[PDB]
RNA sequence: AAAACAGUGAAAUUGUGUGUGGACCCGAAUGGAUCGGGCCCGUCUUGAAACACGGACCAAGGAGUGCACAUACACU
């Protein structure tokens, strides 16, 4: 079963990282943009490391398309949080779901 | 001529229709509701225990204060009721099938009652005086009616 | 002039279009990638993406802008000749000598894939003789032949970058 | 039918993607049967849209015309000019590098084999080339 | 008072079948739970979502016009 391989292949080559709100105010949502976290990084310096690194959601379930490639363009704030953007939007449901940033880097337009 | 609602082979297929009949429209479909997707014999056999008092027709669309009663609960409600009127008619013309299948050398078993459907017909204008000097309506409200039986594929 | 031309044709001068059509295309253009350096003939290397991904493979050379040449070890992990974008390899800080005499060229190794090949598999001449070579670097040294064997697998419990590889 | 302008092929896809599928529905058209969905301008005293708050829709305006260039042309690249006479080809002999002919829908079978074996000869693309002569 | 063709046969409204939702609109999406923003229009009024008035629903009809007399502007 190619889903089960996959998954094993992923896992033993990425780091791991959650997604857990859009880029938002108070009031006013800005969907194009999302924001993770990632497992042991835990300050501003440490994360701009990451910034431009290839990043991937995976999702066996899907009827459509099994993975969305993105991209990681900022740091966000100053406990090691970072902004990305996918070649779609993020739908709020998906929000809570793991991803997997690959160490590699790559150019703004190819997503 | 006639156009019926839908589209079923004239083959293994037999058929009737009847325009401004004088049974009541919301108390017929209600009646056709049930009987839909049963077979010929079941059917004419439940319509001849609702004419007995021994089984009841179950309401759903047209049902706001109808009585409770323990004959609902073969079909997992509450409500029902007894139409008469309406019953003797559908009973009268489900019959006449049977006789058109034996004709036309289908079997008089394995027929399944595939389409049925009751439309609004024209009112019937009528007149009631009231109090202050008034008049106020008291029309009849008929009904159109089609049939269509099919022979199981088994 | 007839009047379906009089009226409808006039909207626009359409013969500036041409030069729009330029400058539009300029502008979505995609923008350039560099080729890296920091890669010499026979450095091991970790494969990150697509079938072959967490294999050590020994790299050979460039070959087409960001295509890069690398072979595993058909007798000890039986991956043979192969090409992949120069982005997709983790550099380490071993290296064989080897030394080959001519160019070779292979199938590429797309980080999109639909299914495994399980079986099916078979050497040319070149897969041969470049294992026969490379076999004689790895027989002489004492853990080296398991190593190639293990699946490379990222420490869970601290950052990736304080690392050393 | 897939056919394109030779001169954008290149771009068309970018173009095609690049247009708006906005519409501007009148206010409350979803609200009565009675008001249709064609624009008019709110003109109330106490008009949540006229004031434009935010949650409201939006209100058309020359900020949303496109550019000059892209204006009016067809998705594959070229712009139409209506035909009914054989006599109407002979304007689009000069202009056949950026426009295209569709026959007017009363002119019937019998005419519009004729408009088609001209439009052969001339080289114009004819964009309703099927039509009703499929049979 | 109503009522033309034994033409065409819209909308309100009803039954049956198949799909999608639990008042609905705008922005953004998923294989899938939804997220963010929005009080009912018209009108008098310092001030309306109002415990201010008119509005059950659909079609068709429905309100700055003509002449005379001085006048300022544009055109011959
Ligand atoms: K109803
Ligand atoms: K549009
Ligand atoms: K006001
Ligand atoms: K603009
Ligand atoms: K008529
Ligand atoms: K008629
Ligand atoms: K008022
Ligand atoms: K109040
Ligand atoms: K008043
Ligand atoms: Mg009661
Ligand atoms: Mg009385
Ligand atoms: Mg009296
Ligand atoms: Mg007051
Ligand atoms: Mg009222
Ligand atoms: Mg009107």
């Amino acid at each position: 079963m190619e889903v089960i391989k996959k998954i094993e292949l992923k896992e033993r080559v990425c780091a791991k990282g959650t997604l857990y709100s859009h880029k938002r105010s108070k009031k006013n949502i800005y969907p194009r943009y999302s924001l993770i976290t990632i497992e042991n990084v835990k300050t501003r310096e440490a994360a701009m490391k990451y910034v431009g690194n290839a990043v991937e959601l995976f999702k066996p379930e899907s009827t459509k398309e099994e993975s969305i490639h993105g991209i990681i363009k900022a740091v966000h704030g100053r406990s090691g949080a970072v902004r990305a953007k996918f070649s779609r939007n993020i739908s709020p449901v998906e929000m809570g779901s793991k991803v997997y940033i690959k160490l590699y880097k790559m150019n703004e337009d190819e997503i | 001529a006639h156009k019926y609602s839908c589209d079923i082979s004239e083959a293994t297929s037999v058929r009737s229709q009847y325009n401004n009949i004088k049974i009541k429209f919301k108390n017929t479909r209600e009646v056709c509701n049930i009987i839909k997707t049963m077979e010929l014999n079941k059917a004419i056999a439940y319509l001849n225990d609702v004419l007995r008092f021994k089984k009841c027709i179950p309401v759903f669309r047209f049902a706001k204060k109808c009585g409770r009663t323990p004959q609902a609960k073969e079909f997992g409600t509450d409500k029902g009721k007894w139409p008469v009127k309406s019953v003797a008619f559908v009973k009268k013309m489900l019959e006449d099938l049977l006789v058109e299948a034996e004709k036309k050398g289908l079997g008089t078993s394995e027929l399944v009652i595939k389409h049925i459907q009751v439309n609004q017909a024209p009112k019937i204008y009528g007149r009631k005086h009231g109090a202050f000097g008034r008049i106020k309506p008291y029309n009849k409200s008929p009904s159109h009616i089609e049939v269509i039986a099919v022979k199981r594929e088994h | 002039q007839r009047l379906n031309i009089s009226n409808i044709k006039n909207y626009y001068t359409a013969d500036d279009i041409p030069a729009f059509a330029e400058k539009l295309l300029e502008l979505h253009k995609p923008a350039p990638i560099e080729l890296r350096t920091d890669l010499v003939q026979g450095n091991v290397v970790v494969v990150l993406e697509g079938e072959y991904a967490s294999y050590r493979v020994v790299y050979l050379s460039r070959t087409e802008d960001n295509k890069a040449l690398c072979m595993g070890l058909p007798s000890i992990n039986g991956i043979g000749l192969f090409e992949i974008d120069e982005r997709f390899l983790l550099r380490t800080s071993i290296v064989l000598d080897i030394r080959l005499d001519k160019k070779y060229r292979a199938k590429e190794s797309k980080r999109s894939f639909k299914k495994f090949n399980t079986k099916e598999k078979v050497l040319t001449k070149e897969e041969n003789d470049i294992e026969e070579l490379l076999l004689k670097e790895i027989e002489n040294e004492k853990f080296m032949k398991k190593y190639f064997e293990t699946p490379y697998e990222i420490n869970n419990t601290v950052d990736f970058y304080e690392i050393n590889h | 039918m897939d056919i394109v302008n030779p001169s954008l092929s290149k771009v068309i896809d970018i173009i095609n993607k690049g247009k708006s599928k906005k519409q501007f529905k009148r206010f409350q058209s979803w609200r009565v049967k009675r008001v249709s969905e064609s624009w008019r301008k709110p003109r109330g005293i106490d008009n949540r849209m006229r004031r434009k708050f935010g949650g409201a829709p939006d209100m058309p305006g020359i900020g949303y015309k496109k550019p000059n260039a892209i204006r009016f042309l067809l998705p594959n690249g070229y712009r139409k000019i209506m035909v009914a006479c054989v006599k109407d080809l002979e304007a689009l002999i000069s202009l056949n590098s950026f426009y295209c002919a569709e026959i007017r829908h009363a002119v019937g079978s019998k005419k519009r084999i004729e408009i088609l074996e001209r439009a052969e000869e001339l080289g114009i693309l004819v964009i309703n080339k099927e039509g009703k002569l499929v049979k």
